[PDB]
RNA sequence: GGCCUGCU
RNA sequence: AGUAGAAACAAGGCC
């Protein structure tokens, strides 16, 4: 007899055992080298899906741009980006009519937010493409570098501390004859108008790793800092709009998505009488981002912001204007090998414009030949369409408009449709009195989608009777069925620290028990395995064992020293008291009454040199990138113990010409620590104002010395010493 | 005394003097987050990879004057080589366990008073009474429920001023809290935590967690109470219901 | 008017007033009289505060110039002259230290004698109105208020004047100096009434310059300016434009539904080529175990001593010789490496105490076997351009290979029971709730079912091997290291036992990226002759190292005993994911527990015990030439565990792609079997998407064969 | 200010085609002998939809009406109009 | 041969 | 050789 697990589906329905079809117990695919090939392929594919448009050359950037809007209507089922302006404007108008007051309200709240938003909001972001160094750097670092360059060039309106003023300075920089940047190898280099325009309109391309569910790798993009404020405002407007649309599912979580899917299916099927047939289409959109033209987003926003202050319209329109002229950096480059001479070489992507094509294979040779005409200063113009879901929410708005355009008031026919859209994925429930009606409805829905630059993937889509469908790895079969294979990768040690890892593991087990219908015995097994892996990872074994490690000696002496050994934490080699009933309690508090007072005091000592807290945002928040989803943050319950240390940093900056960044880091951190000691609320509430550091610090020294004498340790001798030391630092700052 | 003294020492050197002079208060946050350290994409892989090194964690410089450089057999506990972009020094994990067996001891009696939420959870569970398990299909319907069982009927911003006035009374600014509920909360949490020396930031964070109301959407069947939702994993399942009554009731 | 503040007042005050001007964001060129008025207010604040000191008594000491001493206390300490944030900082600090009441508006000074605030304001109008005006602005105030006015008069409540009168003569002399100096200037046409409390501003975000031209190039094809396009949008109204283009659009743009029937789906085609080879990092079906029967636990013990003790338990060693060559390497190197390992093992046996971890010598043998100094040296392009052989890295579709029957048998025997327990679980909090007791009983049942399973043994082998390899790579980056493959089990009798499959030599492991490869050489004992399925051992070199005698009724077999030696490699990501193989247990048993719960939701009672003991119900878990064979729930547990283990062992992008694109077709087939009239828009496209994932991986090809068999058995 | 001249009318067979052009938003309108004006295209009327296509060249300053699959009921003077400004019309007889 | 780094 | 698979590793750089 030959064993075959798949035959199990002959008795257990597919959805009731779908977890077996998710090989999420092995290493996910990773990219190894350059992503330049993928970037070039994506650029060429985006440009050839809109080949029948019209070509122009921008007078500012001098780059060739392709406009397919209002182009010839498609005559085949292949992907097409020839969106029609009038059709999309009409779709938005119908969306407004079905939801009166949506645009005006959303614009009102967006106007409030834009005029009260601060610059620091841009620091709350992941890697961004700093143009000062032409590389990806943390959002805060890139923002600081750009602000420094602007201030050195004379653009100091951002000193007002307002994001709108920062954007005003950004736009004013576009009209400057010559800017100056700094490079280390420090050298001051001058950038002319066109070079700075291209550096501000460019995107950095990388390869996406840890992407499960496809054989081929893809490319993703990261924009600069000049354009992120406009993107933030536009996405704020789009989120405020989608929050008023029940057909959208992008700005919500997973459980809300499931609830809305259940509600829509029940509404569609229940209202349908015996005569009407119902069919569900589990649709995926092929080349979703490559076929969405930024000009059409400009049209949608300018229709949304009608009868609004002109400044609001301008600030919300700046973003799509820059995306329509966006450029993409090709990537890291290409690495060549010569086996005859036994050597390797790494050529940067910027040489692709001039480098001969003898080194490249046929596929890459043709890709380079096709993309060369669009190469301007080492970057390729990508006007026709978006690169990687930067306007997720606006795309969801367009999809929701398409979904609502079939409310049976615009169809003008017996058939009708509804459903749920989340960018690149949708479920469409279509009802009609007969199979011919369903066919006509789906055909018209597809045709209308093709008029908006949205394509339906026929290969990854199928239609059945309502009651069974899929949506973003959520399988609905007369009710959503748990999978538990999507969350399997999150059952190990997170990698934050000991206490954080313990709390995160127990909380993940608890949550997957609540949401993903994890069984009790399975949860106990998960707890046991997690504890085993945790002890084997942090070298913290039970203590009563003879497992020799680098940490087994101190742990054993602590074990033999303690009297009530049941109170020792698993991190210190103690027994595990966790169970299904204790999954919502931190380890420290669960073992508090069992700890010896000496060990308890040594553990939770504020003066410990290991605990370090930076800001209110990073107290008990851990960023865990979930499998098959975007990066997410979790609140984990933990007590600040000596085990809450933060791990070592990379330390490879020491071998790079960018070595002075570490000295600047140290000096900035010293100044920030001094300010915090002067202003204790610096971390919890970020200080605001327009004065400089030393003014506030010296003046508060004055006052605090005064009052702490009026009652406290200070003495006249010390108070006068502080006053004249303040005068000394004053005259020092003078010179 | 000291604080202004390292201030003067910083202003002595030209670079830090320029940083202090030209940098305005508003930019405080930016430069504080200014770092070359990228946020890790795969934390688990490197935590499993770094812990195999010697000196994998980081600690303040003060550790060099509280913990000896080596233990009884000579296993090193800390190194004097500083981190990449900080004055902290890289140290071995043993320096943690050492601190828990011969490090300085204090009076942790006030931690229960600080971490009110967690200890209240423990007390509620310790006095709970279980019941028979009933096996029948559960119609889990998804609903918006409040998870925090100690929220004082305050929002984030609404309680943020209360938290500042409780911890940072001088940086409150214009705000003087009007609602009398906030008055009593301030009085109680002021007299209760009058000399607690854990940290201002952690105290503020835990006060925010305790007082601020927070809500999330979850699949529930029955219950719906704040105390009954924290144990939702233990009382409700796919085909079984476990009757439970927390210690509070 | 600004010429006056150019002339008279000192710098300090003028820049203080200029920063106060910047504070609230209004411009000085439009209205300057406010600047002069508030700078005079600030000047009176200074001149009233300075020159006034106190000592330990009350009765302020007044000195025209502060002498060098600790006695420089200031009688009145200023509030204004600071930012709003700091003004409120001082207010709150004074309130919290003085125990006084917090005012709602900005004071100007604080004093000790009377322990309270002073709000100085000198207005153009006479005092006896401005005083009570600001008084009714401030609610129930105990802070004393004092104001002057140009005529020279003073006033205050309580008839209180807080310091010397010569200072006030100073104030009013300053005051009339101001007055009869404007007399020379001539400003009272507006000086009395120049500020009325104007607060208004309009936010301006104007598109101009280059950024405007960009806006003119981001419009539809037939538009010339953003102004015109916005006007058109504002004037646009729906007039049935979607219908017109829908009618005009070609009818070939359709989404016709192709019915999906029993005869529609065709079997997935498998690639053809040379048979598929073995990819695992260790032997799974052909492993052999040398044991000692020690009482130590899994992690307890020292590796090298245990390995040597286990190997000494076997007698019959012969001089090794080549049996099956690598066919691409230098087998004599493998032979010499094996003999070197034996020699150095003896060398450890001789000395005092077995080292916890041993380093081996870097001979040419393992230099070749571990691929040392073979990475091409990195150079610059400008120095290597004329080399004809210089080209890209080989980037093409992997070699095509057809499925072989060995993977099927390997999976078959990976789901079989064993004579040992390969899982020793940790401790949990004592169960207190009845649901916890039910969970514990279920868990005990599953552990009894799966512990005696080859899948669990493979899990432990992989976890231990990858953990040791990762730790050695991170610790001994430079020097080759010896690691014996160790796994500890427990017999039926209950006696604990150790097992030594072989050895692993780890090489240079300077791993920077998650994809960087660490090469090692693995040696494993076995009894399976490699002359029967050679195509499965394409990358192995197999020697003959001894003879084994296992008790059998046919005299005694005296079988040969071979050594499978190969060069393999891994990476940080692969090591990390292989050291988390225990979650296969989770996956499998979660699936089984979901089955049990779903069935128990029907009958209102827990159904675990009868499922595991009666074994009445069975699921299709394989096909025999007679037909489909069904097994008890325990066999399903073992089968799913083996499937998860093989997923973790043979993981690859092909597996992910095939899994997704075959789950799609499985859902379609399930819809067909449920009588839900399934339909497809392009089924050929889906088939081509599935078939492109099957290239050379044995596991994915076996999964595809299983899928074809399931289709054949289904659709009936 | 806007003068308009139509071209491209004449005698045609039933089921034939005809491309009207008007040299100068814009409309095509028709007048049969026994009636007032009828809307053709600007959007198209029910009686002419799918048969007839309206298209402009703004660089040539011309509006075109491409008539196909003509019926005896298309027989009219076809007038071009600009929006107040009306051509003299071109005779089409089917 | 000596020393530096391992997400920069 | 080996790992791996649309491009890489099989140490890097600095003296």
């Amino acid at each position: 007899m030959d064993v075959n697990p798949t035959l199990l589906f002959l008795k257990v329905p597919a959805q009731n055992a779908i977890s077996t079809t998710f090989p999420y117990t092995g290493d996910p695919p990773y990219s190894h080298g350059t992503g330049t090939g993928y970037t070039m392929d994506t650029v060429n594919r985006t440009h050839q899906y809109s080949e029948k448009g019209r070509w122009t050359t921008n007078t500012e950037t001098g780059a060739p741009q392709l406009n397919p809007i209002d182009g010839p209507l498609p005559e085949d089922n292949e992907p097409s980006g020839y969106a029609q302006t009038d059709c999309v404007l009409e779709a938005m108008a119908f969306l407004e009519e079905s939801h009166p007051g949506i645009f005006e309200n959303s614009c009102l709240e967006t106007m409030e937010v834009v005029q009260q938003t601060r610059v620091d909001k841009l620091t709350q972001g992941r890697q961004t493409y700093d143009w000062t160094l032409n590389r990806n750097q943390p959002a805060a670092t890139a923002l600081a570098n750009t602000i420094e360059v602007f201030r050195s060039n004379g653009l100091t309106a951002n000193e007002s501390g307002r994001l709108i003023d920062f954007l005003k300075d950004v736009m004013e920089s576009m009209d400057k004859e010559e800017m100056e940047i700094t490079t280390h190898f420090k050298k001051k280099q001058r950038l002319n108008k066109r070079s700075y325009l291209i550096r501000a309109l460019t995107l950095n391309t990388m390869t996406k790793d840890a992407e499960r569910g496809k054989l081929k790798r893809r490319a993703i993009a990261t924009p600069g800092m000049q354009i992120r404020g406009f993107v933030y405002f536009v996405e704020t407007l789009a989120r405020s709009i989608c929050e008023k649309l029940e057909q959208s599912g992008l700005p919500v979580g997973g459980n809300e998505k499931k609830a809305k899917l259940a509600n829509v299916v029940r509404k569609m099927m229940t209202n349908s009488q015996d005569t009407e047939l119902s069919f569900t289409i589990t649709g995926d959109n092929t080349k979703w981002n490559e076929n969405q033209n930024p000009r059409m987003f400009l049209a949608m926003i300018t229709y949304i912001t009608r009868n609004q202050p002109e400044w609001f319209r301008n600030v919300l329109s700046i973003a799509p204007i820059m995306f329509s002229n966006k450029m993409a950096r090709l990537g890291k480059g290409y690495m060549f090998e010569s086996k005859s001479m036994k050597l390797r070489t790494q050529i940067p992507a910027e040489m692709l414009a001039s480098i001969d094509l003898k080194y490249f294979n046929d596929s890459t040779r043709k890709k380079i030949e096709k993309i060369r005409p669009l190469l301007i200063d080492g970057t390729a113009s990508l006007s026709p369409g978006m690169m990687m879901g930067m306007f997720n929410m606006l795309s969801t708005v367009l999809g929701v408009s398409i979904l609502n355009l079939g409310q049976k008031r615009y169809t003008k026919t017996t058939y009708w449709w509804d459903g749920l859209q989340s960018s690149d994925d949708f479920a469409l429930i279509v009802n009609a009195p007969n199979h011919e009606g369903i066919q006509a409805g789906v055909d018209r829905f597809y045709r209308t989608c093709k008029l908006l630059g949205i394509n339906m993937s026929k290969k990854k889509s199928y239609i059945n009777r309502t009651g069974t469908f899929e949506f973003t790895s959520f399988f609905y079969r007369y009710g959503f069925v748990a999978n538990f294979s999507m969350e399997l990768p999150s059952f190990g040690v997170s990698g934050i620290n000991e206490s954080a890892d313990m709390s995160i593991g127990v909380t993940v087990i608890k949550n997957n028990m609540i949401n993903n219908d994890l069984g009790p015995a399975t949860a106990q097994m998960a707890l046991q395995l997690f504890i085993k892996d945790y002890r084997y990872t942090y070298r913290c074994h039970r203590g009563d064992t003879q497992i020799q490690t680098r940490r087994s000696f101190e742990i054993k002496k602590l074990w033999e020293q303690t009297r009530s050994k049941a109170g020792l934490l698993v991190s210190d080699g103690g027994p595990n008291l966790y169970n299904i009933r204790n999954l919502h309690i931190p380890e420290v508090c669960l073992k508090w009454e069992l700890m010896d007072e000496d060990y308890q005091g040594r553990l939770c000592n504020p003066l410990n040199p290991f605990v370090s807290h930076k800001e209110i945002e990073s107290v008990n928040n851990a960023v865990m990138m979930p499998a098959h989803g975007p990066a997410k943050n979790m609140e984990y319950d933990a007590v600040a113990t000596t085990h809450s240390w933060i791990p070592k940093r990379n330390r490879s900056i020491l071998n790079t010409s960018q070595r002075g960044i570490l000295e600047d880091e140290q000096m900035y951190q010293k100044c920030c620590n001094l300010f915090e000691k002067f202003f204790p609320s610096s971390s919890y509430r970020r200080p605001v104002g327009i004065s400089s550091m030393v003014e506030a610090m010296v003046s508060r020294a004055r006052i605090d010395a005064r009052i702490d004498f009026e009652s406290g340790r200070i003495k006249k001798e010390e108070f006068a010493e502080i006053m004249k030391i303040c005068s000394t630092i004053e005259e020092l700052r003078r010179q | 005394m000291e604080r202004i003294k390292e201030l003067r020492d910083l202003m002595s050197q030209s670079r830090t003097r320029e940083i202090l002079t030209k940098t305005t208060v508003d930019h405080m946050a930016i430069i504080k987050k200014y770092t070359s350290g990228r946020q890790e994409k795969n934390p688990a892989l490197r935590m499993k990879w770094m812990m195999a090194m010697k000196y994998p964690i980081t600690a303040d410089k003060r550790i060099m004057e509280m913990i000896p450089e080596r233990n009884e057999q000579g296993q090193t506990l800390w190194s004097k080589t500083n981190d990449a972009g900080s004055d902290r020094v890289m140290v071995s994990p043993l320096a943690v366990t050492w601190w828990n067996r011969n490090g300085p001891t204090t009076s942790a009696v006030h931690y229960p008073k600080i971490y009110k939420t967690y200890f209240e959870k423990v007390e509620r569970l310790k006095h709970g009474t279980f019941g028979p398990v009933h096996f029948r299909n559960q119609v889990k319907i998804r609903r918006r429920v409040d998870i925090n069982p100690g929220h004082a009927d305050l929002s984030a911003k609404e309680a943020q001023d209360v938290i500042m006035e409780v911890v940072f009374p001088n940086e409150v600014g214009a705000r003087i809290l009007t609602s009398e509920s906030q008055l009593t909360i301030t009085k109680e949490k002021k007299e209760e935590l009058q000399d607690c020396k854990i940290s201002p930031l952690m105290v503020a964070y835990m006060l925010e967690r305790e007082l601020v109301r927070k809500t999330r959407f979850l699949p529930v069947a029955g219950g719906t109470s704040s105390v009954y939702i924290e144990v939702l994993h233990l009382t409700q399942g796919t085909c079984w219901e476990q009757m439970y009554t927390p210690g509070g009731e | 008017m600004e010429d006056f503040v150019r002339q008279c007042f000192n710098p300090m005050i003028v820049e203080l007033a200029e920063k106060a001007m910047k504070e609230y964001g209004e411009d000085l060129k439009i209205e300057t009289n406010k600047f002069a008025a508030i700078c005079t207010h600030l000047e009176v604040c200074f001149m009233y505060s300075d020159f006034h000191f106190i000592n330990e008594r009350g009765e302020s000491i007044i000195v025209e110039s502060g002498d060098p001493n600790a006695l420089l206390k200031h009688r009145f300490e200023i509030i204004e002259g600071r930012d709003r944030t700091m003004a409120w900082t001082v207010v709150n600090s004074i309130c919290n230290t003085t125990g006084a009441e917090k005012p709602k508006f900005l004071p100007d000074l604080y004093d000790y004698k009377e322990n309270r605030f002073i709000e100085i304001g000198v207005t153009r109008r006479e005092v006896h109105i401005y005083y009570l005006e600001k008084a009714n602005k401030i609610k129930s105030e105990k802070t004393h208020i004092h104001i002057f006015s140009f005529t020279g008069e003073e006033m205050a409540t309580k008839a209180d004047y807080t310091l010397d009168e010569e200072s006030r003569a100073r104030i009013k002399t300053r005051l009339f100096t101001i007055r009869q100096e404007m007399a020379s200037r001539g400003l009272w046409d507006s000086f009395r009434q120049s500020e009325r409390g104007e607060e208004t501003i309009e936010e301006r975000f104007e598109i101009t310059g280059t950024m405007r031209r960009l806006a003119d190039q981001s419009l539809p094809p037939n538009f010339s300016s953003l102004e015109n396009f916005r006007a058109y949008v504002d004037g646009f109204e729906p007039n049935g434009y979607i219908e017109g283009k829908l009618s005009q659009m070609s009818k070939e743009v359709n989404a016709r539904i192709e019915p999906f029937l029993k005869t529609t789906p065709r079997p997935l085609r498998l690639p053809d080529g040379p048979p598929c080879s073995q990819r695992s990092k260790f032997l799974l079906m052909d492993a052999l175990k040398l044991s000692i029967e020690d009482p130590s636990h899994e992690g307890e013990g020292i590796p090298l001593y245990d390995a040597i003790k286990c190997m000494r338990t076997f007698f019959g060693w012969k001089e090794p010789n080549v049996v099956k060559p690598h066919e691409k390497g230098i087998n004599p190197n493998y032979l010499l490496a094996w003999k070197q390992v034996l020699a150095e093992l003896q060398d450890i046996e001789n000395e005092e105490k077995i080292p916890k971890t041993k380093n081996m010598k870097k001979t040419s043998q393992l230099k070749w076997a571990l691929g040392e100094n073979m990475a091409p040296e990195k150079v610059d392009f400008d120095d290597c351009k004329d080399v004809s052989d210089l080209k890209q890295y080989d980037s093409d579709e992997p070699e095509l290979r057809s499925l072989a029957s060995w993977i099927q048998s390997e999976f078959n025997k990976a789901c079989e029971l064993t004579d040992s327990s390969w899982i020793e679980l940790d401790e949990i909090g004592e169960d207190v709730a009845p649901i916890e007791h039910i969970a514990s009983m279920r868990r005990n049942y599953f552990t009894a079912e799966v512990s005696h399973c080859r899948a669990t043994e493979y899990i432990m082998k992989g976890v231990y091997i990858n953990t040791a390899l990762l730790n050695a790579s991170c610790a001994a980056m430079d020097d080759f290291q010896l690691i014996p493959m160790i796994s500890k089990c427990r017999t039926k009798e209950g006696r604990r036992k150790t097992n030594l499959y072989g050895f692993i030599i780890k090489g240079r492991s300077h791993l920077r990226n998650d994809t960087d490869v660490v090469n090692f050489v693995s040696m494993e004992f076995s009894l399976t002759d490699p002359r029967l399925e050679p195509h499965k051992w394409e990358k192995y070199c197999v020697l003959e190292i001894g003879d084994m005698l296992l008790r059998s009724a046919i005299g005694q077999v005296s079988r040969p005993m071979f050594l499978y030696v190969r060069t393999n490699g891994t990476s940080k990501i692969k090591m990390k994911w292989g050291m988390e193989m225990r979650r296969c247990l989770l996956q499998s048993l979660q699936q089984i527990e979901s089955m049990i719960e779903a069935e128990s939701s029907v009958k209102e009672k827990d159904m675990t015990k009868e499922f595991f003991e009666n074994k009445s119900e069975t699921w299709p878990i394989g096909e025999s030439p007679k037909g489909v064979e069904e097994g008890s729930i325990g066999k399903v547990c073992r089968t799913l565990l083996a499937k998860s283990v093989f997923n973790s062992l043979y993981a690859s992008p092909q597996l992910e792609g095939f899994s997704a694109e075959s789950r799609k077709l499985l859902l379609i087939v399930q819809a067909l079997r449920d009588n839900l009239e399934p339909g497809t828009f392009d089924l050929g496209g889906l088939y081509e998407a599935i078939e492109e994932c099957l290239i050379n991986d044995p596991w994915v090809l076996l999964n595809a064969s299983w899928f074809n068999s399931f289709l054949t058995h289904a659709l009936r | 200010q806007v003068q308009l001249q139509e071209s491209g009318g004449g005698l045609v067979q039933a089921g034939e085609s005809l491309r009207l052009s008007c040299a100068a938003g814009m409309g095509w309108f028709r007048q049969a002998p026994g009636k007032e004006r009828e809307f053709v295209a600007s959007y198209a009327m029910d009686f002419v939809k799918g048969r007839f296509t309206i298209s402009r060249d703004n660089s040539k300053n011309t509006l075109y009406l491409q008539m196909n699959s003509l019926k005896p009921e298309d027989t009219a003077v076809y007038y071009c109009a600009a929006a107040k400004y009306w051509g003299q019309g071109t005779q089409v007889t089917v």
